[PDB]
DNA sequence: GCTGCCGGCGGCTGGAGAATCCCGGTGCCGAGGCCGCTCAATTGGTCGTAGACAGCTCTAGCACCGCTTAAACGCACGTACGCGCTGTCCCCCGCGTTTAAACCGCCAAGGGGATTACTCCCTAGTCTCCAGGCACGTCTCAGATATATACATCCTG
DNA sequence: CAGGATGTATATATCTGAGACGTGCCTGGAGACTAGGGAGTAATCCCCTTGGCGGTTTAAACGCGGGGGACAGCGCGTACGTGCGTTTTAGCGGTGCTAGAGCTGTCTACGACCAATTGAGCGGCCTGGGCACCGGGATTCTCCAGCCGCCGGCAGC
């Protein structure tokens, strides 16, 4: 029960710098979803990149390098 | 990759036979497919700061791209077929 | 005030901005109990969580413009559920 | 002594040899193990043999003995994970899933 | 009768445009970057499917947001914005 | 050779993605789509057969640059 | 004797012989020739010249004297050749573009 | 060094901070495997075993976009002949 | 009250253009035998990446409380939604017809591709010394606060 | 339809101090200085397949004209998201604290590299016959518009 955390002024501060002037309610657990789906895409790629590497440690670099091969890249982390 | 594949038919569908266009198309297919892997596996030999690509390698490979059931049936049958390999020298 | 006036207050407030806007202890629970499911027993770098967060951020701003972007072709100011899942299906990830 | 190629070891009906050629004219590392090229060949005859399946199963569908391109489309499209996998490829001569929306029915 | 075309072309795979005005069309534009070019047949058939398959794609997304729209008819301010959300023309 | 492309084939394309009613409009916009992606494409084939000093423009060289755009073809080597 | 680096005869500020190594243990290719490092050095060299001049500008149009990756956001996003060759690239702490649909605002 | 220098050559009197360095460090790099794999696919595409001017030239056009493009290839072959005219 | 009367109402009937099947003849062309060559399996040896053991050690999760700031709950209300009536004018849908693609055949030749002698360019091998990374070490001018005025609203008359 | 009071923004004065910018040290890798031998380079010739030409003929686009219904506009009910006040509840943090996982150096060993022989997998080139193509005609398959028995108001009393 941790997935709620992400309170509602929190969407709406989003949505604002987004640049939304009128929010529903029913929206606000069909971001925490994608939310959710994004994670779990990127730390599954992420997860598996240590086991490869047999750490237990998980750096900047593999998530960098999984968000990278979904065609996501970031830069300002050492890519 | 003809000749492999029309074996692969005939222990498949003994009674069913493909086209050209298709024999091209899954050509095309098995070709896109190994030069996809084959850059993964090159890529994570070349990101573990490694030299010689293993096994391992094509594991982490396979794991990486294809999703799902795929992934684990591709494995199975990868590690079954390298230890009848080695145990039958 | 009117109604509406202290959101478009706020909206030329916080575009300018650039710092994050969850919480780092409550994303970094969410990204510790998603981790359990793959492999339990890990460890994780602060440079990870964040990262991650803003990944996060920059793809829920990105689903936010084209929903807004809906909204407006909707002939609507408010933004409804119809709208979001049209701008995930036509981009294609949920194809 | 009498040869014998590595596939009959292998018990597989893909190349080990042309697989390994390519691994090591590939320009992908300097030096390559011996499993891999076995590992490969498993995984592209596995995906071979499932395609081919797939498409098969249509073909006979169809009440054909041969398969078609349009049989590979619908194969394909037909398998959401392997819509997945196969999502931006475009094939030949392989048209489109039939598909109506809704509303544009009529009222019964 | 529109439905019964919708029901027709569904099925079928053949391409929808004319040979030799495609052809024609694709010397055109290429005699503007080289000038005495030579095309290879199987290359025309190819790019001419791709952009069938290309534009076809881009009249079901104009449809499903149309419908999304509340309304039967497609309008390029449709076409607009699907381009805008696919992320192909901005 | 814009013109070539006629008003039945865009309609038979559309019903062809699933429309149900045309309206007056989308003709000239789809031509211009239609002309656009075409350009990206040549751009690139005649990049690719110039680097190869040579004059025909095979069909090996399109699929590359289909390829090079994020869309791949299949049937015509690979 | 009398040592002289490659950058200086190529009139650069690039480190050409780091580049060469790249190429030669990037695994790219068999052989790599001259030239080709020079011009990789030349390019990135052009490239970056471009893109801190405008992050320069922008830093100073905003009144400050360093450099952010705030100014850095607002002018890459505000050239359309950059945008598209970056478009599929996020920055740290880059920010959005302020903008509002015109519909949004009050009649008057 | 060689980006410090580069800010210095057209801004001498404004600074960098330090992620905003690490960002075009992160920027060259994936720039330079970009046009690096490019470049080596052209050379494998003819069955070529050498990398030269003409491959990565390719590339260049490829990727830039126009205008930065045609700049980009006056530049690198004024760079080129004024390193064959005196090695 | 109760007669007609009137328009709809859906329920049914049957004629109407459309879609489907199989027979029957006719081809076009995947599937199979043959030759030999070309590359792949076998021996035999080397020497150098890659695995182990053995250390060092930097560092991430625990806990702990003081503060406080944003989050949750409620609450008038007015604005934006959703629906219904409506007035068209703008696509659909056959028809004559006017037209242009497709087949069909025969050529010339400029361009693509396989061979060949060779040459000269990057790799292979060492020595050397100088550019660049690291450990500091500062003094900054880069930030940050807290202050003071103009401004664009929503009310009034 | 023009003014006033307002919560907002704007500017501006010290603090004020972590870290871009030198400043050295030290080290390892890039340039300087030797062939070689094989990758590319013209030069050649030999196909070849492609742009081009000119009769039929034949299915397809097009302007016209009639028609009907989808859509934008306008009006009204109405209900829920917003601006605002009052808790209160969790995050920041700053302080140590602990062992665990990450990093690097050494010694050894075994497996991929490569060279020389020898044999068969298969790519090619005909080749006979086998499964799709097409035609007409019979068989259904829906789609529509009118006939009709029934029903619920509708002027009268």
């Amino acid at each position: 029960d941790n997935i709620q955390g992400i309170t509602k002024p929190a969407i709406r501060r989003l949505a604002r710098r987004g640049g939304v002037k009128r929010i529903s309610g029913l929206i606000y657990e069909e971001t925490r979803g994608v939310l959710k789906v994004f994670l779990e895409n990127v730390i599954r790629d992420a997860v598996t990149y240590t086991e490869h590497a047999k750490r237990k440690t998980v750096t900047a670099m593999d998530v960098v390098y999984a968000l990278k091969r979904q065609g996501r890249t970031l830069y300002g982390f050492g890519g | 990759y003809a000749i492999y594949v029309y074996k692969v038919l005939k222990q498949v569908h003994p009674d069913t036979g493909i086209s050209s266009k298709a024999m091209s198309i899954m050509n095309s297919f098995v070709n896109d497919v190994f030069e996809r892997i084959a850059g993964e596996a090159s890529r994570l030999a070349h990101y573990n700061k490694r030299s010689t690509i293993t096994s391992r390698e094509i594991q982490t490979a396979v794991r990486l791209l294809l999703p799902g059931e795929l992934a684990k049936h591709a494995v199975s049958e990868g590690t079954k077929a390298v230890t009848k390999y080695t145990s039958a020298k | 005030y009117r109604p509406g006036t202290v959101a478009l207050r706020e909206i030329r407030r916080y575009q300018k901005s650039t710092e994050l806007l969850i919480r780092k202890l409550p994303f970094q629970r969410l990204v510790r109990e998603i981790a359990q499911d793959f492999k339990t027993d890990l460890r994780f770098q602060s440079s990870a969580v964040m990262a991650l967060q803003e990944a996060s951020e920059a793809y829920l701003v990105g689903l936010f413009e084209d929903t807004n972007l809906c909204a407006i072709h909707a002939k609507r100011v408010t933004i409804m559920p119809k709208d979001i899942q049209l701008a995930r299906r036509i981009r294609g990830e949920r194809a | 002594a009498k040869a014998k190629t590595r596939s009959s070891r292998a018990g597989l009906q893909f190349p080990v040899g042309r697989v390994h050629r390519l691994l090591r004219k590939g320009n992908y590392a300097e030096r390559v193990g011996a499993g891999a090229p076995v590992y490969l060949a498993a995984v592209l005859e596995y995906l071979t043999a499932e395609i081919l399946e797939l498409a098969g199963n249509a073909a006979r569908d169809n009440k054909k003995t041969r398969i078609i391109p349009r049989h590979l489309q619908l194969a394909v499209r037909n398998d959401e994970e392997l819509n997945k996998l196969l999502g931006r490829v475009t094939i030949a001569q392989g048209g489109v899933l039939p598909n109506i929306q809704s509303v544009l029915l009529p009222k019964c």
